[PDB]
């Protein structure tokens, strides 16, 4: 016998389990995050500029209409020796994210330093010839 | 050792209330889900309500007793509670609490649920009498 | 969760005969069968789970199959101290709903 | 085959009673099992098919389930004309085992 | 209507020999598989062997009986034979000639095979008594 | 419980049982067909010429090294007007080419004249531009 909730996460809750089953509801917490009077106007300015930070990068990314994309930058095993199942199926997302926060910087500067800039070059030489 | 402590019993007319409470230690009762079942003089043993584990998201109630009793918990003091209002005489028995062998809120299909397989661990219960 | 029937309501052996208890369900519950033994004063012991695997602890005096509809349970030798009532309890749906019970005995 | 088993081997009731025969296999034969009735003088009529299908033309006085390793056979309300003896005999593989059969009698 | 004509049996000595014979009409003989079994005084039904329906182009013994019975069949005769062989005072029985449920080669992964459910018509058999 | 052959159809039985079924040893069927003196050195060029040619229409019709090709000829109802379960679950090779043997010089006909031509001039087609 098995009880059940409505339809899908609410908001958050994911983030204390696996990242695996936290996975399945990116549709979720994205779309709902995504989306007096000059206070109100200010914080209104500052949320587009978040919203297109994001949106920027996931362009250049070449992951823009992605919740999950795959890149072409290779996994430096000093950030972790952990294999794919015993990150996946063993950390949270909340613990992983402070696993690795020290990366960021370095691996987001790779994406686009190594393989964003391979794959423009490349393009253009590829539509030229 | 795993011990359950259940206690709040005691006899009641028909129409009044009491509140049971099972005092547990041993295991983690804020993970586990938890069961309610009685047994009247007499009789076989009934099931009487499911709570999940975690905060107890998930309900069930048998058609016996649903709108007359209400399940909750509380994870720091590590007890059970049975709400037993609006009694008839119909309704005494000896309560009992008891542990799912799971009932573990899973993050499944995008959303949390409840699986049980049926209790197995348990204390002695205790008698309710509702009488006049 | 579907109605459990058990059969007879009282059985009863001599001391190390084979003794066992029918149990059946009005439409098919796969496996979700435990059994409990009830002595006096004590609440409802599992003994065994899923049909057929005995619970910890419990030492290899009983078994049990069947599926579908039909299950038994098994005493392998009843003695003076397994009287009680074993109980069909079926766990599919959220009612958890137990059987009548059945008494078992050494006949005197 | 799987030596198939049955149970009591000698089974009597009162006319009119529910009266059943346990047969269980050692390994699980799944489902391959059919009930068969020997009266004396007789060859043994097939009651029960794929363990729970009556034959065509027997008439709903029987039944059977289980499925695995556990089955039965029911006699809904034994006559005087249902006196025989069942067999339980499995065909999952070519050898067609037979159980020991179980006479079931009228009591006197 | 459907009847099995089960002959050739009597009285012969351990050692020696006999066929039976049962004929059979009502049915598609030639297509239907076919079992042997028998029945000693006090005790039950055993199984003696089984042919495919067609030509026959599989069998099996039990091995209470193998290397001394051989199952053959003329499907013109519509007639089923038990070559009894080599007897023994243990081979006292009732033989029967039995039809399968199905027992037809089906033409499936590339080859012939034959799918068994059992017998479900026969006759009423004859004695073979082997003694000295 | 189920009694079994060895391996696979002998030679030519599967030709009384639906083509469905007989389709699975054409494979066996076709190695076995396609593979004093004087007498015999006659029967050994006969052999050869009749090999030969059904490799040829083979050929010719785009089904070289297959047994089972599907061309581009539509089926005219008028040869027969049964469906496809109606003829392949219920009807035998040998009942079959009975059925239409007195269209196989017309279909055939069709594969080559029809399909065959359009398919090599199209080819040169595609090919130059
Ligand atoms: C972890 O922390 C969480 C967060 O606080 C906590 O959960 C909260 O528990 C409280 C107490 O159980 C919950 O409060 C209940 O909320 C419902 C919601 O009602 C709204 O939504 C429904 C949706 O249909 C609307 O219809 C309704 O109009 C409201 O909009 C209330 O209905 C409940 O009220 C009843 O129960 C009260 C208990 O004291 C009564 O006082 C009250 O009068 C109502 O009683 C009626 O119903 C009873 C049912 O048993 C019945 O017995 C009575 O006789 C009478 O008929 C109640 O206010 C709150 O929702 C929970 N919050 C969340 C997010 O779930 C956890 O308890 C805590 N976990 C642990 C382990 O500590
Ligand atoms: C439709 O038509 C078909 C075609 O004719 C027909 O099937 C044929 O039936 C006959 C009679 O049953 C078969 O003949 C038997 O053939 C085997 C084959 O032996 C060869 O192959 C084995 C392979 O391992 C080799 O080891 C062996 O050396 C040979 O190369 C023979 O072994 C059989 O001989 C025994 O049986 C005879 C029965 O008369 C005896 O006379 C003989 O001495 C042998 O006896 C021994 O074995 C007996 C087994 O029961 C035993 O009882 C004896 O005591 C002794 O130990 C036999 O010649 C023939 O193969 C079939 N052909 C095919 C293609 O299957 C069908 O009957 C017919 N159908 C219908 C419905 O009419
Ligand atoms: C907070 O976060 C934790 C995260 O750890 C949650 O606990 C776990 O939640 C996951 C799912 O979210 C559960 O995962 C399931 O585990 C099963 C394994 O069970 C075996 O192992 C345990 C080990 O304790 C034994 O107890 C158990 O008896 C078994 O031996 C898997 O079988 C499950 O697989 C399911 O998914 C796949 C998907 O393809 C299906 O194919 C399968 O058929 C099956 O349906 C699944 O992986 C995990 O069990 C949870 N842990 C525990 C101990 O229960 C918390 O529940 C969470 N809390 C809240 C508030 O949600
Ligand atoms: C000479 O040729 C004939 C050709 O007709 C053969 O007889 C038939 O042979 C075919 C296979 O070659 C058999 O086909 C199987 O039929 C099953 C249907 O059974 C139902 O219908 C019959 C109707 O009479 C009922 O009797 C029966 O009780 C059932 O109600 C199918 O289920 C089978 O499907 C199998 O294949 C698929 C493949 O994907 C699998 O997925 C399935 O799970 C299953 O394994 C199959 O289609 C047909 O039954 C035969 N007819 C009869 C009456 O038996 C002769 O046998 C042949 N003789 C020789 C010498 O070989
Ligand atoms: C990984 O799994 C082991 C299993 O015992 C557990 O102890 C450990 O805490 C897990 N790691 C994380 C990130 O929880
Ligand atoms: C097609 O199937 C029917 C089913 O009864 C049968 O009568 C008919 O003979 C079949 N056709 C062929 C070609 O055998």
């Amino acid at each position: 016998a098995v009880g059940i909730g409505a339809v899908f996460l609410g908001f958050l809750g994911a983030a204390g389990s696996t990242m695996g089953a936290a996975s399945m509801t990116l549709t979720v917490q994205a779309r709902q995050l995504l989306s007096w009077g000059i206070k109100q106007l200010q914080a209104r300015v500052l949320a587009v500029e978040r919203y297109l930070k994001d949106q920027q990068l996931l362009g250049i990314w070449g992951c823009s209409g992605k919740l999950i994309c795959c890149t072409a930058v290779p996994w430096n095993t000093s950030w972790s020796n952990k294999s794919y199942n015993q990150i996946w199926n063993n950390m949270t997302w909340m613990e992983w994210e402070r696993e690795i926060d020290n990366y960021t910087s370095l691996i987001y500067t790779l994406i686009e330093d190594s393989q964003n800039q391979q794959e423009k070059n490349e393009q253009e030489l590829l539509e030229l010839d | 050792q795993v011990q359950l402590v259940e206690s709040g019993g005691g006899v009641v007319q028909p129409g009044g209330s009491l509140r049971l409470s099972c005092a547990a230690s041993g295991f983690a009762f804020k993970d586990f889900g938890m069961h309610w079942v009685r047994q009247a003089p007499g009789k076989g043993l009934e099931w009487v309500a499911v709570i999940g584990g975690g905060h107890g998201q998930h309900q069930s109630y048998s058609e016996s007793v649903k709108g007359r009793f209400a399940i909750t918990r509380d994870n720091e003091k590590n007890k059970l509670y049975l709400h037993m209002d609006r009694l008839r005489t119909e309704d005494t028995a000896v309560y009992y609490c008891a542990k799912d062998r799971l009932g573990r809120p899973w993050n499944i299909g995008g959303r949390l649920v409840y699986y049980y397989y049926g209790m197995d661990v348990w204390g002695q219960g205790t008698t309710v009498t509702v009488s006049s | 969760a579907i109605r459990m029937t058990q059969s007879p309501s009282s059985l009863s052996a001599s001391v190390g005969d084979r003794v066992t208890i029918t149990c059946q369900a009005s439409q098919d519950i796969k496996k979700s069968l435990n059994w409990y033994r009830q002595k006096p004063g004590k609440a409802p012991e599992l003994l065994i789970h899923d049909a057929s695997i005995l619970q910890t602890g419990v030492p290899s005096a009983f078994t049990a199959s069947g599926s579908g509809t039909h299950f038994s349970f098994v005493i392998n030798k009843l003695q003076p101290e397994d009287v009680g009532t074993y109980f069909c309890q079926e766990y599919e749906n959220l009612q958890f709903t137990f059987g009548p019970g059945t008494k078992v005995e050494i006949k005197r």
